[PDB]
DNA sequence: GGACATGCCCGGACATGCCCTATATCTGACACGTGCCTGGAGACTAGGGAGTAATCCCCTTGGCGGTTAAAACGCGGGGGACAGCGCGTACGTGCGTTTAAGCGGTGCTAGAGCTGTCTACGACCAATTGAGCGGCCTCGGCACCGGATTCTCAG
DNA sequence: CTGAGAATCCGGTGCCGAGGCCGCTCAATTGGTCGTAGACAGCTCTAGCACCGCTTAAACGCACGTACGCGCTGTCCCCCGCGTTTTAACCGCCAAGGGGATTACTCCCTAGTCTCCAGGCACGTGTCAGATATAGGGCATGTCCGGGCATGTCC
């Protein structure tokens, strides 16, 4: 890509802020959220659910963008992309493009954009305020390859920038996360959280 | 049996010919028997000191053998010596390495 | 006749006496006065073992009377005799 | 190309003249000047080959001393470069001139 | 078959006693000589003019002793005094 | 090449300052800087971060140049290129040329200059400022020839010199670090550190 | 305003004054005093000649008064004319008195 | 002792007028005094040494008279 | 037994040639000299008495003085090349020196 | 009276009355003369007696003093000097 | 593929065989086969020598082919071809389709084909009599994907099948041999030969 | 190359044999033989004699020829060339061309051949019969490359094949040795020798 | 979910580069041997120069007083030392050319050096005496004082 | 231009040191003798001069750039010059004593000569250290690979 995505956290002026489940650490859960680490460790192709959580309600026609980069700074130009084997084979839900690493599931609303000047894949849908007795916005995200695919992700690990946009596509509200698309979360989150003490 | 007054000193410059060379030089009509002995052993003495320094020159040069150069090294680092060799100049002997220190780069 | 053999002390020569004498930098002015230093040399030195050598009946200058003259001179040289 | 900073060059050629003994003045010309000088003062010399390297060393050490002595009177003066005022002051305080 | 004068028979035996390991070129030999020959020219000849300034007629050691102590520096003249007196102390006990 | 570019130290107005991570000296780190000897030890074709730290930011159009010249005098003058061998293996990313020591990755704005004038080698891309949390920009250098390679460097050391120009090319600041090129950073390092004691 | 020659004219003066004449121009008894207590530190009780310190004081003067005079033409020789410490130690150096 | 400020500077001053010099630094006066007694302990040892080995109790003018001719100076007009 | 005459009056010499060689006898320079050594030394040394004598008595006049001072010496001796020359090393008593004024001490206009 | 003490004040007087008639000498530059002469003196018979040591002669006679004489005193000086010794001598020996 | 090559062992009129280095079973050793298994174990890429062995020599025009065929039944119709990943990566030798698996090395007589009724890739090279002073004939497999490549072999086992043909394809001989492709061959075939013991 | 010459020692009807120096294995050798590996270690551009025995005297017109194969199998159709770097430098002896491994030095009617059809390099000169006072005829070879060399030989033993042939190139005779082409041949002989006893 | 399945990374360690040094070959000059001869050592002699002791006197040391000229000290200022700066030119450095210095061989003759002989010449010694030195006296050149004249400096 | 401060000159008075004279004494002269040394002749044989030829390293001429000498300017500090106070240098005068010069007596210390012998110095000789190249010997630094970790997989 030309340029890369900012990762900055801005809460901007409706309070915009991510929340996360409770889940565990058994190894076989299938997305459990590191606190320690700001990282999400997911199966592939599994639920993930992230909350949006804002302090006062944004404008109809605001909308929600996710968008992976590579973490490590000389990889952040790289476009993050499904691999070759992931990329051909059949498991398209019928709305997003084969090679889009994230998806949206469960959302008729959803859009996927390959952007023409910075070549960046990314995944939107409109903001919806919470349900009445809820006090969040839960979107669901599915991740199409493994962190260590090769001919993809390699084994680098990725953020996940979450951006909350006006409908002319302009920026009120940015938060990320780190993520690890692997096939034992819970082991894996573990080993990472021990390592901290190393 | 002859036995030389300069064994009978225990030194190594000749008594009978520096006593010859003295009454030889029409210096005096009478030359005494202590005046060569004297001379003699100052010149050994300083022969000694000389040829001290400049083996010490030689062997800090990693030479086995005295050249005129260790000579010159040896007679004009010594305080002394190069003050009683003030008007000599040694041939082959250069002179010291000494560099003024305005002349030095900044 | 031996004739304009003064020339033949040449420039970088006296550069290299300068050098050995510790100069770093020699006017282009500077050789004139040393040729004209060295021939006053000369002419007292060589007067000096000429007549010497006219004294001892001899036409050969010798190299003790070249030492002789040196140290009359108080330029006393060791290495050509005592 | 390459080129050396004015200075080292004769700094390195100072050091290796002062560190080596070999003669610096050309022993042809030496004898043909010192020939040249005596026929004015006695007919059809003949001269030692000793007698001709005598000369050489003592020409050599008195022209390096005056060199010495001209160099610190210049450097006195905060000057570098030794001018002919400089030989004509070495000589005249050491009494020859 | 021409006879010469040279002290290097005795230069040669005090250098092996101060360093028997060291040798001496040509040059350096006549530089020696040189030097010894001019000392004993310097001494030689202050000490006569030392004796015909107080009107003596001999060579004796005080005025050998006295041209010394003018022409060595200090120290050179300290030891050679002292190396020349106890010389003659012990030939003049060995008669 | 008919002249030898300054290696001079110049914060300049925007006081310009490089800074390097704190890889330890593994026998086989990829990338280690010696703050000691201010050199950098690197394995050929490997990711060598390099950061630009300034104390204001430089106008947009603002670049950032790099090029390697001979550390020693009497090689100042020759050009630093790659090898016979490493010039006509088949490894150009398709955006450097193969005779180019010094490649950027990760940038697609990247320029390869071969100077008219001076012969001289150098990639230069735009300088990015960072986001106002961040502090430091970071540019990942590849360098493709050993300092050992016989027809190139052939063992002698070079220096990079990193130069920040304004829009014409019109110098801004500058830096400058020793590089070796070597298969073993670590064990490199270490020798060259303990001779500083010898 | 009282008269007053400008820096200069009355330093000639002295130096026409002092080398058309040949009288001493240092203190005799002072000299004497050093000079003796300088040789009481090579002979203890040691006397002196009148003629003896009149001819120290002669040489001392004409040994000055020369070292003077080259001092001068340094200072001369390097455009200068007040004379400082290292051109002192410039003419004894040259001279071989160092 | 003291006694080497009875060459005072005044004296050091004339002195250097025969001299010819026009101008005196201030740090000129301890470097001539410097100088000249150097100058003194060199001809009265020489001129001590000479009246010891006459076994004499007085320094003369002629000992002084050979020691400044010794010292590469003949003075005229003393003896000799 | 003849008239007794001195060698001084036989060469036309004022310097005793007899004091001169027996000045050079007892000079130990030499167990034997000749007859003519002391008159040559005798007439070198008249020659350069006369030279300094005639020089002095110049001076001593251009001062309007008719007696000898050392001063007049003095100024005899450095003011002729040859004779500064062959007593370059020597210093007169009450002699001064020779007025000289280098040209750079001068005032200027 | 004291003992005899030799010194050239008469043979200076008369050669100052031969140059100078009616020209006197003070006791001080009389003083001078006498230092002249017999530095003068001591040079050349010095300088002589070197030169016959140096060329094996046991014998003062006249061409080592002449020599002495034109080592020692400038150009002209020299050429005055030997042309009057030469004139002397001749003329003591026609005696 | 419409069909399935037979695997059946034949030497034919010129009694052909197979032969195969005694290379040991270092952990990552090139190429070592076992003969308890039948098996070859290789790294990707790397030379794999097969020995020809033939009792009397086949006439001038005989060819030597290679194919390789899954193991497991309910595979074998399916055509071993190199996964989406290394199919694209930019390795070809510029004699081999980028989708076959099986390459020989240094011949420049090599055939790829792709059969245009069984769908099957195979290579084949001209039979080299061994020069009458030698026992056998060595040709240089390589194989461009690990048995692992998901979306390729994807951990199924194959047979490479050689096979002795006259000029027009007419058999004469046939031979057999499994095949792992795989990062440690020693490694892997001391499992499995130990596991012969369970 | 489409081709690769044979290897097989023939001495044919002159009965042709190769023989070597006594050197021994020391520092400071340039040329050194082993008997026991049939082998030659040599410093590059150093002489390296080689002799040639037969039992019987060719005619004229039979020339010798010298050419270089790797000795690998897989690496047998390469030709064997000079690295890049080599090739480049300046060190042609006005004879050979840049690119030839090996020239024979001293001989003014060596030919160097390109071969149109195989593209092997080789360098022949014409036989001449021992001189008097000698049983064989010596050819003094040069190797302008180290085994070591990138971009050439790269680490690759090569075997050395020396040809009597006819003037029509007609095979009279053939041996062959390895060779090792090295800095330090006393060592690297030593070090091969006693490789051979583990 | 635990137990493997299976690829990747890299520190260990070898492969194999290159310089780095210490060990193998010439030369004339220096270190040792030999023969000889002449200069140094032992012994005896005279004689005179130096050591030592008494004497005398002069000349060096020490003290007192005054008085005055010179040295010490203060202070104002101006001009000279000194630091900084610009420039331009003369000198340092490098390179191609040429020139003569150096080295090696060869000749011969001028002249240094050694030896033999003998005669002129200088040491030595005794008697003589007259030249030269010490002492005393005197007068004139020079020195000291003062006042007018001229020069020279600075405002 | 002019006034004031310093130097010069001119004359008068005194004083003390240079010039002259006289006694004396010892040092030069004269006359004769004898050893020796050096002047001259003559022979040897060494080395200095002259030349030729080849080589190659040094000198030389020139191009060019730039560092330093030199001229200019500003500053400030510290040395000169003059007025005032102080002090000690000098001159004169006197007293004492000590050591320097002198003379006389003695004795021992060194030249001179003889006889002998051993050390030192030409002549001869051989071998060892200086430079270069070959043998160890270190670093100089790339490539391969076993181990161990990373990460997928499933009954």
């Amino acid at each position: 890509s030309s340029s890369v995505p900012s990762q900055k956290t801005y809460q901007g002026s409706y309070g915009f802020r991510l929340g996360f489940l409770h889940s565990g650490t058994a190894k076989s859960v299938t997305c459990t959220y590191s606190p320690a680490l700001n990282k999400m460790f997911c199966q592939l192709a599994k639920t993930c659910p992230v909350q949006l959580w804002v302090d006062s309600t944004p404008p109809p026609g605001t909308r929600v963008r996710a968008m992976a980069i590579y973490k490590q700074s000389q990889h952040m130009t790289e476009v993050v992309r499904r691999c070759p084997h992931h990329e051909r084979c059949s498991d398209s839900d019928g709305l997003a493009p084969p090679q889009h690493l994230i998806r949206v599931e469960g959302n008729l609303r959803v859009e996927y954009l390959d952007d023409r000047n910075t070549f960046r894949h990314s995944v939107v849908v409109p903001y919806e305020p919470p349900e009445v007795g809820s006090d969040c916005t839960t979107i669901h995200y599915n991740y199409m390859c493994n962190s260590s695919c090769m001919g993809g992700m390699n084994r680098r690990p990725i953020l996940t920038i979450i951006t909350l946009e006006d409908s002319s596509g302009n920026l009120l509200g940015r938060n990320s996360f780190e993520v690890r698309v692997c096939a034992c979360p819970g082991r894996d989150r573990r080993t990472e959280e021990e390592n901290l003490r190393k | 049996k002859a036995k030389t007054r300069s064994s009978r000193a225990g030194l190594q410059f000749p008594v009978g010919r520096v006593h010859r060379l003295l009454r030889k030089g029409n210096y005096s009509e009478r030359v005494g028997a202590g005046a060569p002995v004297y001379l003699a052993a100052v010149l050994e003495y300083l022969t000694a000191e000389i040829l001290e320094l400049a083996g010490n020159a030689a062997r800090d040069n990693k030479k086995t053998r005295i050249i005129p150069r260790h000579l010159q090294l040896a007679i004009r680092n010594d305080e002394e010596l190069n003050k009683l060799l003030g008007r000599v100049t040694i041939a082959q002997g250069g002179v010291l390495p000494n560099i003024q220190a305005v002349l030095l780069p900044k | 006749v031996l004739r304009d053999n003064i020339q033949g002390i040449t420039k970088p020569a006296i550069r290299r006496l300068a050098r050995r004498g510790g100069v770093k930098r020699i006017s282009g002015l500077i050789y004139e006065e040393t040729r004209g230093v060295l021939k006053v040399f000369l002419e007292n030195v060589i007067r000096d073992a000429v007549t010497y050598t006219e004294h001892a009946k001899r036409k050969t200058v010798t190299a003790m009377d070249v030492v002789y003259a040196l140290k009359r001179q108080g330029r006393t040289l060791y290495g050509f005799g005592g | 190309p390459h080129r050396y900073r004015p200075g080292t060059v004769a700094l390195r050629e100072i050091r290796r003249y002062q560190k080596s003994t070999e003669l610096l003045i050309r022993k042809l010309p030496f004898q043909r000047l010192v020939r040249e000088i005596a026929q004015d003062f006695k007919t059809d010399l003949r001269f030692q080959s000793s007698a001709v390297m005598a000369l050489q060393e003592a020409c050599e050490a008195y022209l390096v001393g005056l060199f010495e002595d001209t160099n610190l009177c210049a450097i006195h003066a905060k000057r570098v470069t030794i001018m002919p005022k400089d030989i004509q002051l070495a000589r005249r305080i050491r009494g020859e001139r | 078959r021409s006879r010469k004068e040279s002290y290097s028979i005795y230069v040669y035996k005090v250098l092996k006693q101060v360093h028997p390991d060291t040798g001496i070129s040509s040059k350096a030999m006549g530089i020696m000589n040189s030097f010894v020959n001019d000392i004993f020219e310097r001494i030689a000849g202050e000490a006569s003019r030392l004796a015909h300034y107080n009107k003596r007629s001999t060579i004796t050691s005080r005025e050998i002793q006295t041209a010394v102590r003018l022409l060595l520096p200090g120290e050179l003249a300290k030891h050679a005094v002292s190396e020349g007196t106890k010389a003659v102390t012990k030939y003049t006990s060995a008669k």
